RNA sequence: GAUCUGGUUGAUUCUGCCAGUAGUCAUAUGCUUGUUUCAAGGACUUAGCCAUGCAUGCCUCAGAAUCACUGCAGCAGGA
RNA sequence: GAUUAGGGUUCGAUUCCGGAGAGGGAGCCUGAGAAAUAGCUACCACUUCUACGGAGGGCAGCAGGCGCGCAAAUUGCCCAAUGUCAAAACAAAACGAUGAGGCAGCGAAAAGAAAUAGAGUUUUCAAUGGGGGAUAUUUAAACCCAUCCAAUAUCGAGUAACAAUUGGAGGACAAGUCUGGUGCCAGCACCCGCGGUAAUUCCAGCUCCAAAAGCGUAUAUUA
RNA sequence: GGGCGUCCGUGAUUUUUUACUGUGACUAAAGAAGCGUGACUAAAGCAGUCAUGACUGAAUUAGAAAG
């Protein structure tokens, strides 16, 4: 054993320019040997950033990764658009909430039901 | 309830579950390979009775026929694969010939023990499990795990282990904060 | 009126795992059969990855982005079928659905003059109102008037731009035919031998270009050329020759070796 | 694995059943259960009876907007 | 599907296909398609609100409830995926509906993998889970698993008390001519048989055997 | 300009089937058999594997009688 600062190197696997919605697509493979817990997705962003060298670090998706038994490394699918406003334009909601941007919950779809049960009774513009 | 994943049964409990020759065959096994209940034996047996039944379902088709050139060349490649038989066996005859410690002595429990990274049969079966074991830098915690011939070379400590190159143990570790508070 | 399919009552060589969802995407009427076709969505989705899910799917269709025979097809669930060209301008790829010797779907790479022209086998012959005798396909086309020399059993070549049939190929025994249904799908082979046995089936006798006999009912039989090297369409990548089960085997052994 | 074994007699050969035995994605029950993976799950009796909530609705550039609705300075969202 | 040398013998309410039904029984309208039932009309059997004039019901949809039984879960989260519908791509003031379907809670039906220790000279040395937790990761959101106890800097086994059980020890059928008690009693025993004051069989203690996170029992059913 | 021999369809001429058996043609997945593949092994699954993208794979076989 020897200590050493935990480094992340990063690679991609099968890569592929989707010229329809605007992105590149591909699957990223994260290694790192000596690293405490898991890599967090933010700090794969910019390090994936800099080896396209895309020009706004935010452009970047990348969602489920999946940590190899034993340790050492991860794997999960990785996007990159073209632009930060095809970004906002073509990613769900979802991930966009895990990014910050993104729209705020609906109410609870009970909710909703209920009072769209109640509006099947009336007529005018009340409801 | 629409969920079409499979599973089915790898052992299979012998009749006649008092016989005096079997039990005494079987806690040999389980002290020669520290194994930890007679089931374990009980798949080795069911894997190699269903090598032992194709093979023998091969002989009778003739040579030169397409489901024995094919599958019969498939069976005897996972032999050589897997150390079940060495490369002079070749006939398909030697498959009706394999014995229950001939696959016992192919499990990460044995080799550790057969490699020398282990003083005991016992002694492997805990650094298995206890995480310190890679076969191709991948730890391997599978006592079980049937060990190829090209995997025989790369047997070692795991990287991440203590006894590689990883971090000390929880010993050492709880002792060096008992001597930090201090 | 059914519109749902479950994923298992859905076709094999449409290769969509058991364990994803329960459903599969019904293909609507249209010009290809249900059992006999590839909706574009597992096209745009599951052939080509452009899509990760259906969500994704229809940001590419809906938006008029893939062209199945020179006219945009924004369903999802339109039944895309043998001989049909599906071009994409943006990534500038199109392709034609033939079927491999395994019997499966195969996307195979196009040209611009070789994209122009689709092979379409007459079905039904028949005569309209006013004396116009069109021809029926099997992607559903209905030609008002044909070469005087069509049949039945016959394939008109189209060219789907300009809607004219510039060509014809009668079928006889002289002819190349690719089979389109039955275990030998996806095979090519001459013309040996037509059975007739009228009021039934009739049966098509075929020979490989490795000489391998094999029969299929005529019905099955689909016509693409006077021989086995002009052929008027390009085929996938084996050209009809089924090799041995052994010896393919044999092959991806040696071939995953050699990589390592 | 194309396998049986106890029980009729003072002992012996049989016939023949009872009993053991091993399965069940076959159910129920009893006593126990530290970790994970994969799963069935009011079919059987009562196609018996049902409190309450919910399960089928659809709008684009492209059918109909004078909300006495909303911003904006007629154009847009629109119940 | 289960079992099966071969011939067979059984099970199939249940995911896929088809048929039928929506409390029983009819009869219809509308529509391309219904003899539709989260459509209508009527009667029969039950049934809820009423200000008594009247008005309604149909869980063999999903959760639940009471009964019935030997016998079967949450009045849970969500459309992220699979799809369906449709005037409908996504985005922009500007998120279509979905108890289909997923997801989680209960869940020893049945299946995989697997701890409860290792190593050495009374006496030490190493281990790493169960479990606590995160810069985080998963996920629609959580959960789980996976990864981790510094990367400058992360908690922890000793009776490892963090403690294995369920059935047996005459025979078949693996394993006690051990000790105490009872005395054809109490009980055991699938069958043969045990027990009548020295019980290889009961009730117990010890010690063994078998399978083991399992193992008895009962009823079907195949060999 | 004759002979030879085919192809297709139509007329006229006096009749032999069935079981069996060999080859074919058609015959949904899930399930069974199994070919590849270190999901850590396995039960699985159809995937993945390798140094601004490459070779892609998902082979095959049994499935009652009747037609
Ligand atoms: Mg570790
Ligand atoms: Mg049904
Ligand atoms: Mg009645
Ligand atoms: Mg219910
Ligand atoms: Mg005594
Ligand atoms: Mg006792």
């Amino acid at each position: 054993f020897q200590k050493k600062k935990a480094e992340v190197c990063i690679r991609t696997s099968q890569f592929k320019v989707n010229k329809l919605l605007n992105r590149k697509q591909f699957i990223v493979e994260v290694n790192h040997p000596h690293w405490c817990g898991t890599v967090p997705t933010q700090l794969i962003r910019k390090k994936l950033a800099t080896l396209y060298k895309v020009p706004d670090a935010s452009q970047v998706s990348l969602f489920g990764f999946k940590t190899k038994f034993g340790g050492g490394k991860t794997t999960g699918f990785g996007l990159i658009y073209d632009d930060l406003a095809s970004l906002k334009r073509f990613e769900p909601n979802y991930r966009k909430t895990r990014m910050g941007f993104g729209k705020a919950r609906l109410p609870a779809r009970k909710s909703v039901k209920e009072r769209r049960n109640r509006n099947k009774k009336l007529r005018g513009k009340a409801k | 309830m629409r969920n079409y994943n499979n599973f089915n049964r790898v052992w299979k409990a012998p009749r006649r579950p008092f016989e005096k020759e079997r039990l005494d065959r079987e806690m040999k096994l389980c002290g020669q390979y520290g194994l930890r209940c007679k089931r374990e034996i009980w798949r080795v047996n069911m894997t190699l009775s269903k090598m032992r039944r194709t093979a023998r379902l091969l002989l009778t088709l003739p040579e030169n026929h397409p489901r024995r050139l094919l599958e019969g060349s498939a069976i005897m490649r996972r032999c050589h694969e897997y150390g079940f038989l060495d490369e002079e066996k070749d006939k398909l005859d030697y498959v009706l010939s394999l014995t229950v410690p001939d696959i016992l002595e192919r499990r990460l429990q044995t080799i550790v023990f057969k490699a020398g990274l282990a003083k005991s049969v016992h002694h492997a079966r805990v650094l298995i499990q206890q995480r310190h074991i890679a076969v191709a830098k991948q730890i391997v915690t599978i006592p079980s795990f049937i060990v190829r011939v090209s995997s025989e070379r790369h047997i070692a400590f795991a990287d991440a282990s203590p006894f590689g190159n990883g971090r000390p143990g929880r010993v050492k570790r709880v002792r060096a904060k008992a001597a930090k508070r201090h | 009126a059914k519109k749902h399919l479950k994923r298992l009552y859905a076709p094999k060589d449409w290769m969509l795992s058991k364990l994803t969802g329960v459903f599969a995407p019904r293909p609507r009427p249209g010009p290809h059969k249900l059992r006999e076709c590839l909706p574009l969505l597992v096209i745009i989705r599951n052939r080509l990855k452009y899509a990760l899910n259906a969500r994704e799917g229809e940001m590419i269709l809906r938006q008029g982005l893939v062209h199945v025979d020179n006219h945009p097809r924004r369903d999802g669930k339109y039944p895309a079928g043998f001989m049909d060209v599906v071009e994409i301008p943006k990534t500038g790829d199109r392709f034609r659905l033939m079927y491999d010797v395994k019997g499966r779907f195969a996307l195979v790479s196009l040209s611009e003059a070789e994209a122009q022209i689709k092979l379409m086998k007459v079905v039904n012959l028949y005569t309209a109102t006013g004396r116009v005798p069109v021809a029926v396909t099997h992607d559903g086309h209905r030609i008002r008037y044909p070469d005087p020399h069509t049949s039945i059993g016959d394939t008109i070549v189209y060219n789907v731009k300009e809607k004219k049939c510039v060509d014809l190929i009668k079928n006889r025994q002289g002819k190349a035919v690719i089979v389109t249904g039955g275990a030998n799908r996806g095979r090519i082979g001459e013309i040996v031998k037509v059975e007739c046995h009228p009021g039934a089936f009739n049966i098509a006798h075929l020979k490989d270009a490795s000489g391998a006999e094999f029969a299929t009912r005529a019905a099955n039989i689909f016509v693409i050329g006077k021989d086995l090297n002009h052929l008027q369409v390009t085929v996938p990548k084996q050209q009809g020759l089924r090799m041995n089960v052994i010896q393919e085997r044999e092959e991806r052994l040696i071939a995953a070796e050699a990589r390592k």
